[PDB]
């Protein structure tokens, strides 16, 4: 895994073109995240 | 040590976490080459993750953050989506999760989009779809993804052409 750069804890990615899509995220230490819902599901075909 | 607890539908957190699975679905510049075509979800089951040993390892590293960062963690919901969901539940986040080839470096992504995070459930760009009939926009096969609780504390801002 890479470092966070330094005097951060993550990196945000702004969507710069499409303007409809939100944010991703990115962290360096698997300590900060914790998967608290599984969620089981599938894709819908459009009608 | 993780157990699994199944939330009823009728259960508000069930329905707080479905809205936000289905409010964020958008569409895709791939139209749907990686996640498949649509534009909302059959909810089959939502559980909780319980693990005494995995949550203190978060909330030990979020309280090291906050310390950092004038009391604030800055906590999020977002969504991840791997191949390696059933990995995550059991032995927690940790390198063998990162993606090695992301834009913003080798690390753990998430994503506000639960559409986004669709896209990884079957591997980078889909891979090669769902292990059954080998499809992208398979419509039958069962899917699932991770509603993660994540430290971001102080984030650095990266304007990127997506
Ligand atoms: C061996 C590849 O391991 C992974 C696991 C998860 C992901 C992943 N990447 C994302 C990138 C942007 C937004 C969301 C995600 C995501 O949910 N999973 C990528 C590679
Ligand atoms: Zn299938």
């Amino acid at each position: 895994m890479a470092h966070s750069p330094p005097g951060h804890h993550s990196v945000t990615g702004r969507p710069s073109v499409n303007g409809l899509a939100l944010a991703e995220y990115v962290i360096y230490r698997g300590e900060q995240a914790y998967p608290e819902y599984l969620i089981t599901y599938q894709i819908m075909r459009p009608e | 040590g993780t157990i699994l607890i199944d939330l009823s539908p009728d259960d508000k957190e069930f329905q707080s976490v479905e809205e936000e699975m289905q409010s964020t679905v958008r569409e895709h510049r791939d139209g749907g080459h990686a996640g498949g075509i649509f534009n909302r979800y059959n909810i089959l089951k939502i559980q909780k993750v319980c693990n005494k040993k995995l949550w203190e390892r978060y909330t030990h590293r979020r309280k090291e953050v906050s310390e950092e960062n004038h009391n604030h963690a800055n906590e999020r919901m977002l969504f991840h989506g791997s191949p390696f969901v059933n990995a995550i539940i059991h032995k927690g986040f940790d390198e063998r999760h990162a993606y090695i080839g992301g834009m913003f470096g080798a690390g753990i992504y998430f994503a506000e989009n639960s559409s986004k995070s669709n896209q990884y459930v079957y591997g980078i760009g889909g891979g090669t779809g769902c292990p059954v009939h080998k499809d992208r926009s398979c419509y039958i096969c069962h899917r699932q993804l991770l509603f993660c609780r994540v430290t971001l504390g102080k984030s650095f801002l990266q304007f990127s052409a997506m």
